């Protein structure tokens, strides 16, 4: 199950939107979209120890938008191929 | 910013706030001088608006009254399972449905009313019941009454929970008004808390409880001997013996092969052929998909961890060049007005419960559902008047809205400011398709009518006559019939059997549904439907869009939403008010409903319910005769209103004989409206002071003045005979004919 | 000054004077701007000391009946899990001297007679150690804090006399408090998965860790 | 026929009632005295005075055509 | 009871009780003597 | 002072003065001092009956147990058959009481006007409080007459307490008719065998 292709995508897709979250590529806690989709920094209130400003929220948004994609993928990828 | 506001005691729990009734107006707080004093009483009981000009104490009496709602609707559900409980013949009807008609109400032998303790079967005597809560139950899962005591008694705990949290939230810690006024966390929790996990959680319980009893009485298992509800839980192969995709035990659904839960996941469509009514495979695929949605859905706006969405900044941003400075300061609409959040709420409940009758005569979600025709023309019914009365209500507090809460200085150039600045436009529009659609629709009826009346049956508007086919409702029946071989490939059948893609199922020997077909008739019925929902929206619009002022009276927001008129100035400015509108709208509304479930019992009862024979012979109601006389006012008033009136009123001497009096009694109540609806004040108090005077003469003179009604309430109580007599007239016309035929 | 998963929110009223401050509260539970009848700053503490104190003897009561089990110390016929021990009937029930429905009405007599003495001591300190209560009602006078008392009875060591070392052992207390109500979340969700008792849930991930995880048994 | 005959006693008596009224309060009440002085049939007198809707005598011979509409019917 | 008894002795509460012993009355003459058409006395 | 819920502030209208006040009004219903000293002479009443009740259920089914009487069950000792009709027992019983409870209503309302005889007036009851009214035929004894205070409401307190103790008993001798169909005394000595399963959930 490990070298699967579900647990490839899950991985995959969990990781690359935590990447985004992380590295400034996605929407945070810590910085808003606006109508633009432009990237402005805001302060939230919540307090990490990360520098950039990635939260306990973000783990659970990032994670959750590695998994509502995931699961599209996976099962996407399973009726087609 | 999003965090709990409460202060503690704000009122304390005391009765002698009870013992004074007007205390919560000033003008009531007085006592009482005249009559009316009494009728304001009551008027001004629930309008919290008018007690005080704080908007918090107002949102904690908001709350509490939510509260004692709940209370009561705990209550009557509390009620309902213990007449299933102990006064129904739930066991019985469960053990054959087909020949046992549902029953839960009996009745005292006190005066001859043990008549209407009927033969419905199964050695039980009662009042055959109408509101569907057998089929619920079986679709529920539930095998024995003492499952119905229990939920009984829990429901009289939350409704005893309600009236605490009632007492709790206004007397020892009430909200203030930014907790109220925290809409985004309010969204966020009712989409993924009240329904994502309500949906989920009823998924759970349609997954382990309601499925494998259901499957096991569609095997004719005896109800007796069928294993309780907690056995499929604890012994999971009896789960599995029924479902193989159980022996994996849920891991399948951490490594997404959810495709192995297609034993009891699936997406078939259609009706059981056992029972008529649809699969809990697919009600439970159906909950657990809007609870993955619901969920989804639960987590867009932003109330304080950072993510989500400043609904005031998806309002401001949606700004257009035909409006300019459009959605903004709806947000300041919405959180600070009650009225508005009434009226969209309102609306979007009343037009849901209408969805919610279409969606259920059509694919029937309980089983047995729909070969007892009692239950679906009763179902039907109730909602499409609950929901005609809340859309009413609906525009009545958009009404109350624009006259007591729009603030027109922080609405300029916005949707309602310029919405308010054509409504002449609006309104003349909306009237010229009102008339249009009303010689389109009903003169048809007329020409039909003459036509059929000179002789002339090739002149009308027929089959057989000159056709007006709805192409575009029988192009989209085809298309909803031949999608699962194309653009819906997954799907084993078809959504409803009401589409065309055969499977005329036959339960107990009844039609539970078949292809409904589009005819002239239909088209000539739905544009008198189109007709009355856009008259009945010209009243309740106009009274919304001309709350403010109009052209006759310029400082009608001064004189309020009660109002009766100005006077008899400008010709007469007799029912001005936005109130009067939502007075005249409920009389579209009656209008507009009752043909509605006029043309669904005739439309049913003569194209879809009846009985098979041998050989598939379909045999119905009133066979045929929707095509041909439902087209003439004379077929509505002869093959609907007199053929099927001849169960209603020769019901005397039986058990369907309380439907005969309460069919009387309704004729009552709406004669007894035309007295209040066609008089006047003045009149009356007159005529009272000719009785004050003979009761003066003998000493017997009331300090409280008896005062006629006022012309706000004389209309408020002729239209509520009027939808009281009515509706209950052709409550006891249906539940009357379609038991006695059903 | 140890300070984990923390807001300015949160902080605003976490100001280290609590045993288990260490600011985590993302949710503004705590928040005394709308504090009301449970949601509050002089409840919700005490609400953590309650069920910390009830889960320590949770935790460690609904394993040591499997423990002393398996190294002989006690019979076996009581030595089972806690879910089949007459607290689920359904998944079983064990024959003590009553059933435990009578049992139920003798708990909620004597905890009637045990947390309304604690209920009011919450609502007023002290005013409980004045009606005559069978002779001993002079110890059961409690502190101002009612979440420790420390009479007589309820300090009947003294451990902890002073008052540098009764507050660091309270973060003690909170910690090892907030540790057993994941342990009983842990015991309720495993007893449910795995239908096993916790002490065989952790004998058969001590032998094969990668095959009696959480992902492997469902 | 005996409960007929008092419906139609009914029917006299309340036409009766509507319109004896309608005369005797022809030129004034305790609603409104000057009801002589508004002419026969005017529509009303206003919303004050609690609502003065159908006060005139032409408003009651016109909610008697109802009663005897009934009455005849 | 100086302001719960005068709650009780409002105008709908007197008359909910009035018409509940009045129809309980009536219910119970008409258990024990039904069908009463004519008075014999 | 005794109070029944010992955090709780005691409520103004039990100040302690009435015997067997233990400070117990939830919901508040003895607020009205008019309304509290009817209250008063209804419990007075129930005590007394009840214990007059539990005398007739708990004392000889205790002696039908132990063979001393042939009385029959309490629940069906109406039920037997007797010299008067138990149809025509209750208008003897109400006409008696017409006399026992109606000029016990002129008390509570005028407070001495009854205590005098009117057959003979030389008889009168040496009673001065509403609800305790002396004389020979209710007090033979004199104990109820004393000239200390404390000594008196103390034993007032004792006549309180043994009746509420015994309106839970005639309540429970009902409920325990209704639920288990057997005599409170045989309820006794099947929950004095097996205490721990004989009780309300043995069903
Ligand atoms: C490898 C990536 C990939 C691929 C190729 C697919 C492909 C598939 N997905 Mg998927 N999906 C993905 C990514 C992808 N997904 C991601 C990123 C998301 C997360 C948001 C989703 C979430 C998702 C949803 C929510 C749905 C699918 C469904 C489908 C099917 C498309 C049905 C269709 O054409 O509807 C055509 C539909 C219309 C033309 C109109 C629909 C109007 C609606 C009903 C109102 C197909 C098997 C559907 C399905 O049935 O799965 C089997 C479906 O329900 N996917
Ligand atoms: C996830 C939490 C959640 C959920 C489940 C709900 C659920 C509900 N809300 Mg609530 N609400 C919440 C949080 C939540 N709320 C938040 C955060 C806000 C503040 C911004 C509001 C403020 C709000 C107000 C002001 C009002 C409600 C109302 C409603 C009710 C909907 C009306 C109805 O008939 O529904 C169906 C009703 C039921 C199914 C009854 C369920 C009742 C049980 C006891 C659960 C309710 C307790 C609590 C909310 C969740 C506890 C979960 C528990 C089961 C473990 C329903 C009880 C309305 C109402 O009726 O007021 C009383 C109302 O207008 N909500
Ligand atoms: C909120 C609803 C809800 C709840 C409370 C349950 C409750 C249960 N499920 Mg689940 N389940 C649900 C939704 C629900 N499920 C849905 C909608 C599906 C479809 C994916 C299933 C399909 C499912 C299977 C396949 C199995 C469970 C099992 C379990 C049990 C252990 C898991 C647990 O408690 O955590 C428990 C009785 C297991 C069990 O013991 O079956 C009774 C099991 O094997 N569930
Ligand atoms: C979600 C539901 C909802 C909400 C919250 C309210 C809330 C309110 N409505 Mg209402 N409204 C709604 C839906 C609702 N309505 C619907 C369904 C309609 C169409 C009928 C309207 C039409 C509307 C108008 C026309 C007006 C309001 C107004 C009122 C206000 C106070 C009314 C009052 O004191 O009660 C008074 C309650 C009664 C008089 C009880 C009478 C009940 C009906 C009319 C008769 C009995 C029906 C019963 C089923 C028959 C039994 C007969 C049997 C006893 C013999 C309050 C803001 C009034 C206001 O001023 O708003 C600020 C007002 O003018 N409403
Ligand atoms: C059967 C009784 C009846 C009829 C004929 C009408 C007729 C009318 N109502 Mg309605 N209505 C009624 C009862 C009636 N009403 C009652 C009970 C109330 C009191 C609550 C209302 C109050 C009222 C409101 C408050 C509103 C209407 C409006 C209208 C118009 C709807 C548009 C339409 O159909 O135009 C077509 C006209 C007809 C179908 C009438 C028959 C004409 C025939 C077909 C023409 C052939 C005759 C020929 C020329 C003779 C030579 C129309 C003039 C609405 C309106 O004026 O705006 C659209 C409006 O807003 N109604
Ligand atoms: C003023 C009109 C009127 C009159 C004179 C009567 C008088 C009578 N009716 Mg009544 N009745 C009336 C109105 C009237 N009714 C109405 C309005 C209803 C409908 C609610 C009924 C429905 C009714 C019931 C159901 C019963 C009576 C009965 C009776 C008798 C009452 C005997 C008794 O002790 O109680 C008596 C002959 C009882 C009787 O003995 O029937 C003859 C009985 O069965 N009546
Ligand atoms: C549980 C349901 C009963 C809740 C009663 C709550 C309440 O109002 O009582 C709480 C009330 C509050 O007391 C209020 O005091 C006011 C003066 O400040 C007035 O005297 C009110 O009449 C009185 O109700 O306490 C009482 O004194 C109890 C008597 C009223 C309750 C009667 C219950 C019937
Ligand atoms: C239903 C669709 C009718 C078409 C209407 C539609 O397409 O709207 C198009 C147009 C959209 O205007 P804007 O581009 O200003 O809209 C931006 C939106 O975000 C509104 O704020 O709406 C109107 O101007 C209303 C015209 C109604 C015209 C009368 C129609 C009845
Ligand atoms: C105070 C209070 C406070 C606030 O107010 C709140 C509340 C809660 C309301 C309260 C409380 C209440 C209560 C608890 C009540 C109850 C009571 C009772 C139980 C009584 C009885 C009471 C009781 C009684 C008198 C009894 C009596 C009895 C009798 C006569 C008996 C008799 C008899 C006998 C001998 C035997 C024989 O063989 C038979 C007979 C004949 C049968
Ligand atoms: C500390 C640190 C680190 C780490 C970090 C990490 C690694 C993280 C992780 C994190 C993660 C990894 C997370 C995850 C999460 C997840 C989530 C949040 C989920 C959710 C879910 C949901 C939302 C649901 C689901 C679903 C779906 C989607 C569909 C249907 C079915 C279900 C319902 C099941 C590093 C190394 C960098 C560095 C140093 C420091
Ligand atoms: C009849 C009528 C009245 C008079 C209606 C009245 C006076 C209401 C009568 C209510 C009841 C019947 C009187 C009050 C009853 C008391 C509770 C006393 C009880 C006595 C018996 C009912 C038991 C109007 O005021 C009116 C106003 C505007 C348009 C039409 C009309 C209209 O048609
Ligand atoms: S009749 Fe009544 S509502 Fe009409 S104008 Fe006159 S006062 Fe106004």
């Amino acid at each position: 199950y490990i070298g699967s292709s579900t647990n490839l995508i899950m991985v995959a897709s969990t990781t690359l939107m935590l990447f985004a979250g992380r590295f400034g590529l996605a929407p945070s806690a810590n910085r808003k979209s606006t109508a633009g989709l432009k990237l402005v920094d805001r302060d939230s209130g919540l307090q990490t120890g990360d520098p950039a400003g990635f939260t306990a929220t973000d783990t659970l948004a990032c994670g959750a938008m590695g998994h509502v994609i995931g699961v599209g993928i996976v099962l996407g990828l399973k009726a087609t191929a | 910013e999003v965090k709990i506001m409460v202060e503690k005691d704000p009122v304390k729990t005391s009765f002698e706030k009870w013992a004074k009734p007007g205390h919560f107006s000033r003008t009531l707080a007085k006592g009482p001088n005249t009559t009316t004093w009494i009728w304001n009483l009551h008027a001004d009981a629930h309008d919290f608006d008018s007690h005080t000009n704080d908007l918090e104490e107002i949102s904690r009496k908001v709350f509490s009254a939510h509260f004692g709602q709940l209370a009561v609707i705990f209550i009557w559900l509390s009620g309902m399972y213990f007449h299933g409980a102990r006064f129904s013949n739930y066991e019985a009807w469960l053990s054959d449905p087909t020949h046992i008609k549902p029953s839960a109400q009996v009745v005292w032998p006190i005066v001859g009313q043990k008549i209407l303790n009927g033969d419905v079967g199964g050695g039980f005597q009662g009042i055959q019941i109408t509101s569907g809560f057998f089929q619920l139950w079986r679709a529920s899962g539930i095998t024995s009454e003492l499952q119905l005591y229990t939920t009984a008694i829990g429901g009289l705990i939350f409704a005893a929970l309600m009236l605490f949290a009632g007492w709790f939230h206004y007397h020892k810690a009430a909200p203030k008004l930014a907790w109220f006024q925290n809409v985004e966390s309010m969204l966020n929790h009712h989409l993924a808390g009240l329904l994502g996990l309500g949906s989920l959680a009823w998924a759970g319980h349609q997954v382990h409880v309601s499925l494998p009893i259901n499957r096991l009485l569609d095997a004719g298992v005896d109800p007796k001997e069928i294993p309780l509800p907690h056995e499929f839980i604890l012994n999971r192969d009896l789960l599995a013996q029924l479902y193989p995709s159980f022996s994996k035990g849920l891991t399948p659904f951490f490594t997404l092969n959810w495709s192995e839960y297609s034993d009891f996941l699936t997406f078939r469509g259609g009706l059981n052929p056992v029972t008529g009514g649809l699969w809990l495979t697919d009600t439970a695929h159906h909950h657990l998909a809007i609870a993955v949605l619901f969920l989804v859905a639960g987590h867009m706006y932003r109330t304080n961890f950072g993510i989500g969405h400043s609904m005031k900044e998806i309002l401001e941003a949606h700004k257009g060049p035909f409006t300019g400075e459009g959605h903004k300061g709806l947000y300041e609409i919405l959180t600070t007005s009650w009225h508005a959040q009434l009226a969209i709420n309102l609306a979007m409940l009343g037009s849901l419960t209408i969805i919610v009758a279409h969606h259920m005569y059509a694919m029937p979600p309980y089983p047995y559902l729909a070969t007892d025709y009692a239950t679906q023309l009763s179902l039907f019914t109730h909602h499409m008047w609950i929901g005609g009365f809340l859309v009413v209500g609906a525009a009545a507090h958009a009404a109350i809205f624009m006259v007591r809460d729009y603030d027109p200085t922080t609405q300029y150039n916005n949707l309602l400011d310029r919405v308010l600045r054509h409504r002449d436009a609006i309104i003349s529009h909306l009237n010229w398709v009102c008339i249009f659609l009303g010689f389109h629709s009903f003169g048809l009826y007329i020409h039909n009518d003459t036509m059929s009346a000179l002789g002339r049956p090739q002149d009308m508007f027929s089959d057989t006559a000159i056709q007006l086919q709805p192409v575009f409702a029988q192009w989209i029946q085809n298309t909803h019939a031949l999608a699962p071989s194309l653009t819906a490939p997954n799907a084993t059948a078809s959504t409803s059997l009401t589409w065309g893609g055969g499977d005329l199922v036959a339960v107990g020997g009844k039609v539970a549904l078949l292809p409904i077909p589009l005819g002239t008739a239909d088209f000539l019925v739905h544009h008198i439907h189109a007709f009355t929902i856009h008259v009945t929206v010209l009243i309740l619009l106009k009274g919304v869009l001309f709350a403010r002022s109009s052209r006759l009276i310029p400082d009608k927001a001064n004189l309020g939403f009660r109002f009766p008129c100005d006077g008899p100035g400008r010709g007469g400015t007799c029912q001005v008010s936005a109130w009067d509108h939502v007075f005249l709208g409920l009389f579209w509304m009656y209008n507009a409903i009752s043909v509605v479930i006029f043309h669904f019992s005739w439309k049913m009862q003569s194209d879809v319910w009846g009985s098979i024979s041998d050989q598939g012979v379909v045999t119905h109601i009133t066979g045929g005769n929707f095509a041909q006389s439902s087209i003439t006012i004379n077929g509505w008033l002869r093959d609907f209103l007199w053929a099927q009136a001849s169960q209603v009123i020769q019901s005397y001497g039986s058990s369907l004989s309380a439907y005969g009096l309460l069919f009387l009694g309704a004729h009552f109540v709406w004669a007894f409206s035309l007295m209040f609806l066609f008089s006047g004040r003045g009149y009356w108090q007159e005529l009272i002071e000719s009785i004050v005077w003979a009761h003066n003469k003998l000493k017997v003179a009331p300090a409280i003045q008896p005062r006629a009604l006022s012309i706000v309430q004389g209309r408020a109580v002729g239209v509520a005979h009027y939808l009281l007599g009515g509706i209950a007239t052709t409550w006891a016309f249906f539940l009357a004919r379609i038991i006695s035929v059903g | 000054r140890s300070l984990i998963f923390a807001s300015k929110q949160s902080l605003s009223y976490l100001d280290g004077t609590l045993p288990g401050d260490y600011g985590f509260d993302p949710l503004g539970l705590m928040d005394p701007e709308g504090a009301g009848g449970f949601i509050d700053p002089q409840w919700l503490p005490y609400a953590e000391i309650i069920n910390g104190r009830f889960a320590m003897l949770g935790a460690a009561g609904a394993i040591a009946p499997e423990v002393l089990g398996r190294i002989g110390l006690i019979p076996q016929e009581t030595a089972i899990p806690w879910f089949q021990s007459g607290v689920i009937p359904p998944v079983g029930n064990y024959s003590y001297w009553a059933d435990p429905y009578t049992l139920f009405v003798l708990e909620m007599a004597l905890m009637g007679f045990a947390e309304h003495r604690r209920a009011q001591d919450y609502y007023k300190p002290g005013s409980m150690g004045k009606q005559y209560f069978l002779g001993l009602e002079k110890f059961l006078g409690g502190s101002g804090n009612p979440a420790y008392p420390g009479g007589p009875i309820f300090n009947f060591l003294g451990f902890g006399k002073n008052e540098k070392e009764l507050q660091e052992l309270k973060v003690k207390e909170v910690k090892n408090g907030r540790l057993a109500m994941m342990a009983v979340l842990g015991y309720f969700t495993q007893a449910i998965f795995t239908g096993v008792g916790p002490f065989q849930n952790l004998l058969d991930h001590l032998a094969d860790p990668v095959h009696n995880n959480v992902l492997t048994n469902l | 026929d005996f409960l007929v005959h008092h419906a139609i006693a009914l029917g006299l008596h309340t036409t009766t009632l509507i319109l004896v009224k309608g005369a005797l309060d022809a030129r004034g009440s305790k609603l409104m005295p000057d009801k002589k002085e508004f002419g026969y049939s005017f529509p009303c007198d206003g919303p004050g005075r609690g609502g003065t809707c159908d006060i005139s005598a032409w408003d009651a011979f016109y909610l008697a055509v109802f009663w005897m509409l009934n009455t005849i019917g | 009871m100086q302001d719960v008894k005068t709650y009780l002795s409002t105008a709908p509460v007197l008359a909910t009780l009035w018409f509940g012993f009045l129809a309980g009355l009536l219910i119970e003459i008409n258990r024990f003597f039904p069908d009463a058409l004519v008075l014999p006395l | 002072r005794p109070l029944w819920f010992p955090g709780s502030q005691p409520p103004e209208w039990l100040d302690g003065s009435l015997p067997g006040d233990f400070g117990f009004d939830p919901l508040g219903l003895g607020s009205d001092p008019e309304l509290l000293k009817w209250f008063v002479q209804a419990e007075l009443v129930h005590c007394r009956w009840a214990m007059l009740g539990a005398a007739g259920i708990f004392i000889p089914e205790a002696l039908t147990k132990a063979g001393i009487l042939n009385t029959p069950s309490w629940t069906v000792a109406g039920d037997q058959q007797y010299f008067t009709d138990a149809t025509t027992l209750f208008v003897i019983e109400i006409i008696l009481f017409a006399w026992a409870e109606g000029r016990r209503w002129a008390d509570i309302i005028n407070p001495g006007c009854v205590n005098v005889d009117p057959v003979f007036p030389n008889n009168k009851l040496t009673g001065t409080d509403v609800g305790y009214p002396g004389g020979l035929w209710f007090d033979p004894l004199g104990w109820g007459q004393t000239g200390d205070a404390a000594k008196l409401k103390d034993l007032r307190t004792r006549e309180i307490k043994n009746g509420r103790l015994a309106m839970l008993a005639v309540l429970g001798a009902v409920v325990q008719a209704n639920y288990t169909h057997t005599g409170p005394i045989d309820n006794l000595l099947a929950h004095l065998a097996d205490p721990g399963h004989n009780t309300i959930f043995a069903l």
